[PDB]
């Protein structure tokens, strides 16, 4: 029940990622696309678990 | 990302000379100039490159009649607008 | 490369080209006909249908639908 | 703009905003000759109001039905996607202060450039020589002789002789 | 340019690559056996009506 | 609303009601009303437009979409009972205009 | 830095043809219809002489205008004439002045005799006259 | 047209003289130059999402006994299924 | 200040005591060791209040107002060596020397425990600005904007002494603010109409209403090296706060007659912003985005009753830092093109791309994006004269609509090509225009994670 | 709503660049000129756009023209609602009658391609996540409000009929 | 609407000899080419069209002002004019609002801003 909001701020924390990545701290071999593509890919099933939670 | 050469531009400006009915596959390939069997006034001027208004067409200004005389001057500038060959 | 080698096309079929013929009691005549009829023969009479193309030819428009049904049904 | 081609101008837009009403591609072919008919009728006469009747009524008939947002050819004066090619837009001569180890990349094309301006540099005692003689006192449009008869250097050199290509 | 593995045309109609048509015929049956629920089992207006209620009294 | 008396609490959102509020109720046949338990209704999670009739056999009902969680349909028939709830309801409602076109007329 | 002819002077019909051009070649000899007579509205300090205002408008007309730029984008030597107003102008369209758009919300506005009503779906309008009620008429029983 | 024959022939030795040397490519001049130097899916994905959650449920549980309102959930929504009647079906 | 004025004074004879072009780099260090101890001391607690040393300082407690004052000097000399450097050293030491001596009043300024230490401070300027005025332009009006500056400021100041040595023989003395608990009333009368009017249109004649800011756009338009005194003038303007320090007291019930000052002074804010769409000198367009939004606190101080004073005191140092960088971004830019004509500078953000975002993150602060510190004093102004009026969301709502077509205007004017010209506009942006450039920005979005600091009492 | 046009905005977007440029409804011909995947994605959201005989929103479109059945409206706005519904079939078959009919017209080079698997994954992902969209999400939702579910003669499905003329 | 915008009219031989106007523009783009192209300018040319623009429109209109007219006193009717109008709402209110404000009251108990 603690987790009910401790998974959803995950959300709305690592999309920030790519933006403090993108100052230039050792950035990928660059394909940058790929970088966001898989950044929005984990962090669309961590968004899922708390509306199942709700549905309860 | 496709390109292109100038063997290709050769071949649809002749091959449009073959698809009018008015003239001939007997006349001269680069040079007849379009006085050799003019006529008339209008509609051997404009209409000369009405088949190629729909086929190349990007709008062709006021400009492109009277130096689409020499029918080796139509080739000659067609490279030059649609940055073309080398 | 030289695909539209010329005297190919040469009107027989594409029934568009028979409006040509309409204006036999106005006359034009010859020049041109072969602009238009560029694509218009070929193999390019397939020109799909009606509702059976948004059906897609009713094609699996029943295929599993009674396949299913069905077993026990006791 | 002469009575010659002022009918041609007019002529070259006649069909022009006619295939952007057609819906078949032979509609517009089968009214090819049977809009040429109606031009046809006046074939060879004056040049005074006997013929320029075919103009001073053509304003109805065609500016009446012009074109209900006609067709475009998308790279023109408007249009979509005509001078969209922006970002990139080929500012060329840009290539001025660099504070080199950027100027390590490209070493033929700097050994290149240095080769092509003596043209530049070196074109005014003969181009803007004759400039002054061949120019009466203010004449109109100032093209140049086309050889500038021994080497057409260029007038227009280089700025139009060395342009920015499209991509 | 580098690989011309779908090559420029002068209508003579270039094809599919022979595998794009099996994806393509696969996504009509998917939603013609979706008819299912449509008719088996669901009608227009499963709720009842009224036989016109005039005697009141 | 069928009682039209004091409210002894000033609890406003009209659970302060005579029991429970219809729509229009009753009115004729039956000219009674009620409905389920207030206390429960109250201890029910529920909105307002809830409070109307057949809610006693929709708290048994939706009790099911979370007795059954990982499921599909909890009584798809006794949804077709509670619309026979609801449309035996709602044609006990339609005959206004049965009887108000005629009561309305001369005697 | 250029004095001679720096801007205009108290006109207009200081000799008007020693104006354009002395510098500020507005017309060719004083009759271009851009001589700098167009002072239009004399005892406004705004417009002197000035080679300048009344001059056809409405648009650089931003096309093709192909000596070489002739327009916005090209910088022609001398032919600024009013500005500021004209970074995106238009031309006539295919109508003029039938407003059928304030005609287009006339529909409503008839459509607000309309509002005056209700839209209750049981029943229809009913042709019986004060037989309807639309609330009650008698008591309980 | 008699003027322009003579002209817009050498333009071609002019433009395309030059655009001759504008496509260039010797011995791939970027140099670039100094210097040196799937299947995991291991420490790229380790890295992204399991330290923040790591650190962020750190300053929410040690959150709600410090601050005097914490997250504000709801009651249970419950039915007459614990200690009541049902009662119909009448 | 214990000290701060002392050691700002010993920084005027290290310049010329200094070698050769040293003299550039020895000003620019010492002077940013003072904003450490600027901040020293100052930001103590806090609940009434912070009575400093003596008859010099109250400290400036609840308008801090002052360590914006300290950046300047250690701006301005990074900013006006851009074309500076053809002159003599002896006369290069003037300008610095002066600029010093500017910041030796307003130091002193802004905290004056007084009121009539304000005033003799409060017109010991105009003499080091004019001197930056009518010497260091550029061609013609100087000399008539020279005077204009003047017998508008100076005109209007006299009769404040005519006032406050009124008051210094009739009720007690005005030597403290602190003194000021015995304060009698002010009726209506038709002498206290003057003494109410006396003591605030010299304040009027600095930050402007819609009449007599013919001033405004003379000096900034004709104007120094790189906005080298124009940095001063925009603080300058609104370093004529002190109706915060009177107005607040000192006849607090005459609300009577402040409506020909407030529908002059909102109208005119609609229509002075709306005035400046068709110019065509580059830095007289900035020169009126100064008019309109600083006269939007002309309303907020004369309608008393804070979650105004929230917002009035944040808009003195809203654009503080804004139009100061709005200035900078036309000193710079003018280096190259030597026209401020803003036809002339088209063909651009394709030569210099890094200066991109210094035009946007400057002009997305008046647009002000509501978590900077610009959204947070607009909509407490809003919300103020709400209260006052509801009609007035109308006037200060279409403010809000000309000025986003407005600021937009000045960006996209460089979002164009072709270039046409200009075989110059080589310099891409070097380092020393990039960083005095930067620390303008980096205090402005710094400051809006806690900006319990810009506040009043309140 | 959501899974509608980003599909079909990608979905003319292969289309485009198909081209090259046109953008235009003119010039196109008929669907299969090489184009067997999203023409049979084309001919899914526009049927879903006809008004949903059983597809991804028909439990959001009908339940609510029929939550305007009774009601107090202004009585010219269900003369203005449902008119629109049957204006809204119209825009299907045009963008077939134009793009997906006809005979092949436009200027030549025919240089067409569909095979990279970037699009490919991207619209076989949303069409399936189309269709199953409101059969899960209306299927599992608490129900707020007391619905209708009464629709007599003459007045009751002809919503349908607006959309099939 | 705004405007017709006349793209058709007539001439031949409505005074023929009207040419070499375009000697004017030839002459000026024969100064500006010459101009225009050079091995060493670095930086703008003059073109002082822009400079008679600027400084007609900046100065040179008091200077060029006389009050001879009233339709430069036609200002009263545009400067103090809404300024007036402005004066006579804002009286009405916070005086009607006043009354209300004490004799009888209009707010409720939860107003504490304000
Ligand atoms: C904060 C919110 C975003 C603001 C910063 C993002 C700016 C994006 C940008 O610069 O694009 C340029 C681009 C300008 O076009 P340009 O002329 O080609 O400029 C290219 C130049 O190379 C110059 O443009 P640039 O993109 O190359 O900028 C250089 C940037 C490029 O690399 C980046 O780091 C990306 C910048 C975002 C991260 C910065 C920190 C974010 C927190 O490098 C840096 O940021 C410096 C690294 C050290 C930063 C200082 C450490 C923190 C203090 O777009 C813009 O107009 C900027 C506006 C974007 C801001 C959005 C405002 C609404 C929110
Ligand atoms: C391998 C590296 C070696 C080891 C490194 C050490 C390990 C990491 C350090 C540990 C974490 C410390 C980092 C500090 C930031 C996060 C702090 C936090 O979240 O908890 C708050 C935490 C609160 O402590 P607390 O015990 O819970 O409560 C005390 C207060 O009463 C609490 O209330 P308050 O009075 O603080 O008020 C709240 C507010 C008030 O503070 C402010 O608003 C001041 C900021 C605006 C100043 C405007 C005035 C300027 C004129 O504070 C904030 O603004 C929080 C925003 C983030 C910090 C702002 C940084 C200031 C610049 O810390 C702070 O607020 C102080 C922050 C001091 C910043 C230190 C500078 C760090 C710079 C690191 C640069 C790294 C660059 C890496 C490159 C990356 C490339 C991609
Ligand atoms: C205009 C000039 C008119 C000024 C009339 C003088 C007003 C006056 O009489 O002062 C009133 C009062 C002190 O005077 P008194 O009546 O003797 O007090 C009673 C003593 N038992 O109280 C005062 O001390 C008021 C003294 C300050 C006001 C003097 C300045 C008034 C004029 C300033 C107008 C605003 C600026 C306009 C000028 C700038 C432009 C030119």
């Amino acid at each position: 029940m603690n987790m009910f909001s401790s998974l959803s701020l995950v959300t709305l924390l690592l999309l920030t990622m790519p933006i403090m990545m993108m100052s230039f701290n050792t950035y990928k071999p660059s394909n940058y696309p790929l970088y966001v593509k898989t950044a929005i890919s984990y962090a669309f099933i961590t968004s899922m678990i708390p509306t199942m939670m709700f549905i309860h | 990302a496709p390109p292109l050469t100038l063997e290709g531009i050769k071949d649809r400006v002749l091959y449009v000379l073959k698809l009018y009915d008015k003239i001939d596959p007997e006349k001269l390939s680069v040079n007849s100039h379009f006085m050799k069997d003019l006529g008339l006034d209008s509609l051997d001027q404009v209409e000369i490159i009405m088949a190629m208004e729909d086929e190349f067409g990007f709008e062709i200004p006021d400009i492109d009649a009277e130096k689409l005389m020499c029918p080796q001057e139509i080739v000659d500038y067609i490279a030059d607008k649609k940055d073309v060959y080398e | 490369m030289e695909l539209p080698d010329y005297k190919q096309w040469k009107i027989e079929g594409t029934p568009l080209e028979t409006v040509q013929e309409k204006l036999a009691a106005r006359g034009l005549r010859d020049p041109w006909g072969r602009n238009e009829a560029w694509r218009y023969m070929g193999g390019f009479a397939n020109n799909v249908s009606f509702v059976g193309a948004l059906l897609k030819g009713f094609k699996w428009g029943f295929a599993a639908f009674v396949v299913a049904i069905g077993a026990e049904y006791y | 703009l002469t009575h010659q081609q002022k009918v041609l101008r007019l002529y070259k837009r006649a069909l022009r905003h006619l295939e952007s009403w057609c819906i078949h591609r032979d509609k517009y072919r089968y009214f090819a000759c049977l809009l040429r008919a109606r031009f046809d009728e006046h074939k060879n006469e004056k040049d005074m109001v006997k013929a320029t009747q075919l103009l001073r009524e053509a304003e109805e008939e065609f500016w009446h039905g012009q074109h209900p947002q006609p067709y475009i050819f998308p790279e023109s004066p408007g249009g979509t996607s005509y001078e969209r090619y922006e970002c990139y837009k080929v500012p060329e001569w840009c290539l001025d202060d660099w504070h080199p180890s950027e100027k390590a990349m490209y070493p033929d094309y700097f050994a290149k450039r240095e080769q092509w301006k003596k043209l530049r540099r070196e074109s005014w005692e003969r181009e803007v020589k004759q400039l002054q003689e061949e120019t009466p006192v203010g004449g109109p449009r100032t093209e140049a002789l086309p050889p500038a008869r021994k080497q057409g250097d260029l007038p227009p050199l280089w700025w139009h002789i060395v342009t920015r290509p499209r991509e | 340019g580098g690989g011309a593995h779908i090559e420029p045309r002068y209508r003579q109609f270039p094809q599919l690559t022979r595998s794009q048509v099996i994806q393509a015929e696969f996504f009509s049956a998917t939603m013609w056996f979706w008819i299912l629920w449509r008719f088996w089992h669901d009608s227009d207006a499963v709720l009842g009506h009224f036989p016109y209620p005039d005697p009141s009294q | 609303a069928r009682r039209y008396l004091g409210d002894a609490s000033v609890e406003p959102d009209p659970l302060r009601m005579p029991t429970f509020p219809p729509d229009y109720g009753f009115p004729e046949r039956k000219e009674r009303e009620m409905v389920a338990t207030q206390q429960e209704m109250n201890d029910a999670q529920l909105v307002l437009q809830q409070r109307d009739y057949c809610a006693h056999y929709l708290i048994r009902f939706l009790k099911c979409k979370r007795d059954s969680f990982p499921n599909f349909l909890a009584c798809k028939h006794e949804r077709h009972d509670w619309d026979y709830c609801e449309h035996l309801d709602y044609v006990k409602r339609m005959k206004e205009f049965e009887r108000e076109r005629r009561l309305l007329q001369r005697k | 830095a250029s004095h001679i002819t720096k801007d205009m002077l108290p006109g207009p019909y200081p000799k008007t043809p020693e104006e354009r051009a002395a510098a500020a070649k507005k017309y060719n000899m004083r009759v271009e219809d851009y001589e700098p007579y167009p002072d239009d509205g004399t005892g406004y300090g705004d417009y002197p002489k000035l080679p300048d205002r009344s001059q056809q408008e409405r648009d650089p007309w931003y096309d093709w205008d192909h000596p070489d730029l002739r327009l916005n984008w090209g910088e022609p030597m001398h032919w600024d004439l009013d500005m500021y107003i004209r970074n995106r102008v238009d031309t006539s369209p295919t109508p003029v002045n039938w407003n059928l758009m304030c005609k287009h919300l006339f529909g409503f506005v008839a459509f607000m005799l309309f509002m005056f009503w209700v839209g209750e779906t049981y029943p229809a309008y009913q042709p019986v006259g004060p037989k309807q009620y639309p609330y009650n008429n008698l008591y309980l029983e | 047209t008699p003027e322009e024959k003579l002209r817009l022939q050498q333009l071609r030795e002019l433009r395309r003289r030059w655009l001759k040397d504008q496509e260039l490519s010797p011995r791939e001049p970027v140099l670039p130059p100094q210097r040196v130097s799937t299947y995991r899916h291991s420490i790229f994905a380790f890295t992204h999402v399991l330290i923040p959650v790591w650190i962020i449920h750190y300053y929410l549980k040690y959150h709600v006994t410090t601050k005097p309102y914490t997250i504000v959930e709801k009651k249970p929504r419950i039915f007459p299924g614990d200690t009541i009647l049902e009662t119909g079906e009448v | 200040m214990l000290k701060y004025i002392i050691p700002t004074i010993m920084l005027m004879p290290l310049t010329w005591l200094s070698k050769n072009n040293m003299i550039w780099v020895n000003s620019t260090a010492h002077s940013l060791l003072i904003s450490f101890t600027s901040l020293l001391l100052m930001n103590q607690f806090g609940d009434n209040s912070l009575n400093f040393s003596l008859l010099f300082f109250s400290d400036s407690l609840s308008t801090p107002l002052l360590i914006l004052t300290m950046w300047l000097l250690p701006l301005m000399l990074m900013a006006s060596q851009h074309h500076l450097s053809k002159e003599n050293l002896t006369r290069k030491k003037l300008f610095i020397t002066m600029l010093i001596s500017l910041q030796l009043f307003l130091i002193m300024t802004f905290t004056a425990m007084e009121l009539i230490l304000f005033y003799i401070l409060f017109e010991a300027t105009l003499v080091p600005t004019l001197i930056i005025i009518t010497r260091w332009g550029n061609q013609t009006e100087r000399l008539n904007a020279g005077l204009y500056f003047l017998f508008y400021t100076l005109a209007g100041s006299l009769p404040l002494l005519v006032a406050l040595i009124y008051i210094q023989n009739t009720v007690g003395s005005l030597n403290f603010l602190m003194l000021q608990y015995w304060v009698q009333p002010v009726h209506n009368s038709w002498s206290n109409v003057f003494m109410w009017l006396a003591c605030m249109m010299a304040f009027m004649v600095k930050m402007p209403l819609y009449g007599l800011h013919l001033w405004l756009p003379k000096a900034h338009v004709e104007a120094p090296i790189a906005g080298s005194m124009v940095l001063a003038a925009v603080l300058l303007k609104l370093g004529g706060y002190g109706m915060l320090r009177i107005t607040l007291i000192l006849n607090p019930m005459t609300d009577f007659m402040a409506y020909p000052f407030i529908m002059l002074s909102l109208w005119g804010m609609i229509m002075t912003s709306s005035i400046c769409l068709r110019q065509t000198d580059l830095k007289s367009l900035i020169a009126y985005s100064s008019v309109s939004h600083m006269a939007l606190v002309i309303v907020a101080i004369l309608i008393q009753t804070p979650w105004s004073y929230m917002g009035a005191t944040a808009l003195m140092i809203a654009h503080g830092l804004t139009s100061s960088m709005l200035f900078c971004l036309a000193n710079s830019n003018y280096e190259r093109i030597h026209s401020r004509t803003m036809i002339l500078a088209r063909g651009l953000q394709t030569l210099l791309p890094l200066m991109a975002t210094w035009w946007l993150l400057a002009s997305l602060t008046n647009l002000a994006l509501p978590p900077t510190i610009n959204l947070i004093g607009e909509l407490f102004v809003v919300m103020s004269t709400f209260s006052w009026s509801n009609i007035t969301i109308i006037l200060m709502g279409v403010n809000m609509v000309i000025t986003a077509l407005y600021s937009l205007y000045m960006l996209i004017m460089t979002q164009r090509g072709k270039y046409t010209y200009h075989i110059n506009n080589i310099s891409p942006s070097f380092t020393r225009e990039n960083a005095l450039m930067s620390l303008h920005i980096l205090p402005l979005l710094l400051l809006t994670l806690n900006p319990k600091i810009i506040l009043g009492p309140l | 709503h959501a899974f509608f046009k980003a599909m079909l905005f990608m979905c003319s977007g292969s289309i485009i660049h198909s081209l090259n440029d046109e953008q235009d409804i003119r010039k196109m011909g008929g669907l299969f000129k090489a184009m067997p995947f999203t023409t049979t994605a084309l001919i899914v959201g526009s049927l879903a756009l006809t008004g949903m005989p059983f597809l991804t929103g028909f439990y959001s479109k009908d339940l609510i023209i029929e939550a305007a059945n009774t009601s107090y409206t202004n009585a010219w706005a269900l003369l203005m609602t449902l008119i629109a519904t049957s204006f809204t079939a119209i825009y299907s078959t045009r963008i077939i009658f134009f793009a997906l009919l006809g005979q092949p017209r436009f200027p030549t080079l025919v240089n067409i391609n569909e095979n990279n698997p970037l699009l490919i994954n991207s619209i076989k992902r949303l069409l399936i996540g189309s269709l199953f969209a409101g059969y899960i999400i209306s299927n599992n939702i608490p129900p707020t409000t007391i619905p209708q579910m009464t629709m007599p003669y003459y007045l009751k499905t002809t919503a349908l009929i607006v959309t099939i003329l | 609407t705004t405007l017709d915008p006349a793209e058709y009219d007539i001439s031949s031989e409505t005074r023929k000899a009207q040419a070499e106007r375009l000697a004017i523009r030839s002459r000026l783009k024969r100064e500006y080419q010459l101009q225009y192209y050079d091995p060493s300018r670095r930086g703008v040319i003059e073109d002082p069209a822009l400079v008679r623009w600027t400084y007609a429109r900046s100065a040179n209109i008091y200077p060029n002002f006389r009050p001879n007219t009233k339709t430069s006193l036609l200002g009263a009717l545009f400067g103090i004019g809404p300024l007036v109008f402005w004066y006579y709402v804002f009286k009405t209110d916070r005086d009607r609002k006043e009354k209300l404000i004490q004799e009888g009251k209009l707010d409720r108990t939860f107003n504490i801003s304000y």
